[PDB]
């Protein structure tokens, strides 16, 4: 069939009309990038030879490609290490969260760690954990910060997230209860404090069914963290690539060298081992090319990464969709086996409902214009709320502004205006 | 076939026609001798690579020595996940890591190899109705180098290949 | 060791040429690196054999010495859009985002010249001598629920008062900087006080 590019439908747009929300929503959206790839070094002396001094000799010949070959694989690997600390290691001090757990009702304890102790990990990164699923010349490097320090880092910044909201971010750690973070977030995205305090019991519902969906979405849900998945098959697939192509004739008359020594003499058995050298050491810089554009892609990734740590989990971003669908409050950071999770925390309106709208307001031949919010009307009355949720309140002095009169403002409409 | 390794017993059971095991993606992996009919594993001898962990000649010439994936009972000594090491002497304590080892072993200078702290551990005081206000401020003044370019380079093939 | 990144990237591409000169010396299987000397000895099919090895050795030297300035110039290229990105949104205005021009508030950056690089100094604001102190959500006044307009209530021990978030400059409650937005009965936490009418 033909690609249906989404659901159809006309936005009811008309002047002196407005649509504003009267609930909200709270969406916790996961996000899934890569950090870094397994750290591979390659010995191409005993990868292109393997234990033949003659094959070495004239190897010795082709000049300095096996050291080239080296040095760029260990530039790789330390770039995957140092792309590790920049993402996970942004706080210098480990915090810890309080032994009791008291934040007006929300529920922490499915991203912060467990006293089961499974190496010190919480109950969504086991999960995490366990859903991905991982001799000539091959070594495998281990990571400088195992799985137990990452797990420890990501823990020290949600007990800075949870205790202190963004000071931590921005110098010494500055204690404040989660109600009051949550209202500065609030702030933060243009919503009063009021309509967090009205419903703090809702709100903390509604984060704790959020993070409720995100466990069973993990649990049940496959193909969830297929980036990761994606990155070691492709690194699997060019490590077996390489074993493969190691196998190969390369235009001689067998694809091992040892019978080539034994079924010819030293002079007539150079040249066949001339062949096997080039056709290696073509399939390895093949090999190499290709792992260092790999290597550049995930450390742009991993960059990313540690952007979205330093303005998503360190403070609260004003960029649209950086950090989620909607307006952003806050995000949590969860290791992954060679990667990073965000659990974004979002303000979504709903519920909306239609309300006649006017630029300005006339009194006493004055045009009076709102200090923050919208004039609207129900059909009857003509009150003042704020843009993103809907508090009516009456027209005052107070919330208004004068900057003229009447005969200039288009679509004025004529009302009173109390003064208290 | 010649091969080079080590060989040990294998709790693999073959097939009475089948000779010899080959691994995933065409290398060996058993082979049974004719004589007893027994099978048993051939696996590489030990390889790896050997680093030198230094502070600098400027300050002291002892040095010690990783092997990388290499278990030492074969070739102070310390065992990690990244391999063995001689010439170090293993501590308790935890310090900044001074040169990455890997595995969260990093080493300092006698040379001593320990586990890495991750940092300053400290508990924020949390309460429901407790706030920390600063009553103070500092002007920090911090430095951020940016590479732009580097140095243009043309080299004419004709000629630099053989002049 | 602080302009590691510039030095790092000059010695790279020292290193670069001074490998590709050298790699020009190497045999490839050959009988000399020299074609003068292979032309001297050799017969012109078994030179031009010779010869045409060493053509492909040092044509291969050049197509990996290609690639490798290819990937460093996409990495110069991302960092100098990164530089670029940084002097717009710090040096030509005032960034909220955080971390992105120096560890805390950001203030305001200077840019200074480079052999092959830029150099930012980030003037950021960073709180010190911290204290407690005592909170409540809002203030209960006259059966009704006062929450600040810019700041936030604290307490010294005996008295409460409004105080800006970021440094503490503690002010008499009244009602120019609270607002007024329900009663005592549903806001968790609230604290009986007085709010004064100037
Ligand atoms: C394949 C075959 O004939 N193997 C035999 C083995 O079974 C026997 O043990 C040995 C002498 O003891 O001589 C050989
Ligand atoms: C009222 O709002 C609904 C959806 O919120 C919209 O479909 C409709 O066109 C609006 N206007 C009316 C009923 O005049
Ligand atoms: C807002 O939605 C929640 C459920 O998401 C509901 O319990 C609540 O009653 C709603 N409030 C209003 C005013 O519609
Ligand atoms: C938080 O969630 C966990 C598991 O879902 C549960 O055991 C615990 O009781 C919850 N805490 C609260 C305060 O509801
Ligand atoms: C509009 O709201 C006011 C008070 O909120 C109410 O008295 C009036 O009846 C409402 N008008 C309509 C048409 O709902
Ligand atoms: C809205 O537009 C209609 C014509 O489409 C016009 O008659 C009316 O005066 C306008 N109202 C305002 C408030 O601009
Ligand atoms: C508003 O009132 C003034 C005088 O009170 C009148 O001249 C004007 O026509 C009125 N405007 C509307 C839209 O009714
Ligand atoms: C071979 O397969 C049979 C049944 O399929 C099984 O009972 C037996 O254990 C297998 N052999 C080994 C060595 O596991
Ligand atoms: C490093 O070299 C300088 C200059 O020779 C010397 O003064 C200094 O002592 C050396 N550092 C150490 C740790 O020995
Ligand atoms: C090294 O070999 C010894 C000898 O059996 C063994 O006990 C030890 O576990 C080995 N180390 C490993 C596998 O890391
Ligand atoms: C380090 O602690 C372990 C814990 O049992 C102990 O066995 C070991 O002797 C200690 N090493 C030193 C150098 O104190
Ligand atoms: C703040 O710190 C400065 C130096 O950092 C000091 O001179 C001053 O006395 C401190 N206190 C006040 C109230 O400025
Ligand atoms: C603040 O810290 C001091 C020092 O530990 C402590 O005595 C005090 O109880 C804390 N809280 C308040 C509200 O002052
Ligand atoms: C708190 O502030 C009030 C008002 O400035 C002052 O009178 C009092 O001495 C301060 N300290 C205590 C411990 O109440
Ligand atoms: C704060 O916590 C204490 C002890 O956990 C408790 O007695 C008090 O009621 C709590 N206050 C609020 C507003 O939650
Ligand atoms: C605040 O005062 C009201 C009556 O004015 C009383 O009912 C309530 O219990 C008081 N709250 C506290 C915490 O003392």
């Amino acid at each position: 069939y033909t690609m249906s590019l989404g659901a159809e439908n006309s936005v009811a747009y008309s002047n002196n009309s407005i649509a504003i929300p009267t609930n909200f929503t709270i969406s916790v959206t996961t996000e899934i990038l890569p950090v870094s790839m397994t750290k591979t070094s390659v010995d191409c002396t005993m990868y292109i030879c393997g234990d033949s001094t003659e094959c070495s000799n004239l190897l010795l010949q082709y000049g300095s490609f096996c050291t080239q070959l080296n040095r760029a694989l260990t530039g790789i690997a330390v770039e995957q290490d140092k792309n590790t600390q920049e993402v996970f290691a942004q706080v210098k001090q480990i915090y810890k969260t309080p032994p009791i757990k008291d934040f007006g009702g929300f529920n922490f304890s499915q991203i912060l760690p467990d006293p089961s102790k499974p190496s010190k990990r919480s109950f969504i990164e086991d999960l995490l954990f366990n859903k991905v699923t991982l001799f000539n010349g091959l070594t495998v490097l281990p990571p400088l910060l195992t799985d137990e320090m990452i797990a420890q880092y990501t823990s020290a910044l949600l007990a800075g997230t949870i205790t202190s909201g963004w000071t931590f971010g921005a110098g010494a750690a500055l204690q404040i209860p989660f109600p009051m973070q949550m209202a500065y977030r609030f702030n933060g995205i243009g919503v009063t404090q009021n309509v967090l305090y009205e419903n703090q019991k809702l709100i903390a519902n509604q984060f704790n069914s959020a993070i409720g969906k995100i466990q069973d979405s993990l649990s049940s849900t496959a193909s969830a963290l297929g980036k990761l998945q994606d990155v070691v098959n492709q690194n699997a697939q060019a490590l077996n690539t390489l074993v493969k192509q190691l196998s190969s004739n390369f235009g001689a008359i067998s694809s091992v060298l040892n019978d080539i020594l034994s079924r010819l003499d030293p002079p007539e058995a150079e040249v066949q081992i001339d062949r096997l050298i080039t056709g290696r050491l073509q399939s390895l810089q093949t090999y190499v090319t290709q792992q260092l554009i790999r290597a550049a892609e995930i450390r742009a990734s991993a960059n990313l990464a540690a952007t979205k740590m330093s303005e998503c989990v360190l403070g609260q971003s004003k960029r649209v969709d950086f950090c989620g669908k909607g307006y952003h409050l806050m995000s949590f950071p969860q290791s992954a086996p060679h990667g990073v999770v965000f659990l974004h925390v979002t303000y979504v309106p709903a519920q909306e409902k239609n309300f006649t709208t006017a630029p300005a307001i006339c009194h006493d031949g004055k045009a009076h214009f709102p200090r923050e919010g919208v004039f609207v009307s129900n059909g009857t009355h003509w009150f003042v709320t704020q843009r993103n949720f809907y508090e009516p309140q009456i027209i005052t002095t107070d919330n208004t502004f004068v900057s003229g009169n009447c005969d200039v403002v288009i679509g004025i409409v004529n009302n009173t205006v109390y003064d208290p | 076939l010649t091969g080079t390794g080590v060989l040990t017993e294998s709790n693999k059971k073959f097939l009475p026609f089948q000779q010899f095991g080959r691994d995933i993606a065409d290398t060996t992996d058993a082979v049974r001798d004719p004589q007893t009919l027994e099978i048993l594993d051939i696996t590489p001898c030990s390889f790896g690579g050997v680093s030198v962990i230094t502070p600098g000649t400027n300050t002291s010439n002892q040095v010690a020595v990783l092997y990388q994936d290499v278990n030492c009972t074969e070739v102070n000594v310390f065992q990690t996940r990244a391999g063995c090491l001689i010439g170090a002497e293993h501590v308790n304590n935890s310090y900044e890591c001074d040169i990455p080892i890997g595995a969260g072993i990093c080493a300092s200078y006698s040379i001593i190899a320990y586990t890495m702290s991750l940092g300053a551990e400290n508990s924020v005081a949390y309460s429901n109705n407790s706030i920390a206000i600063p009553t103070n401020f500092t002007i920090s003044v911090t430095t951020e180098i940016l590479p732009v370019s580097m140095t243009k380079t043309s080299v004419d093939c004709t000629m630099y290949i053989c002049g």
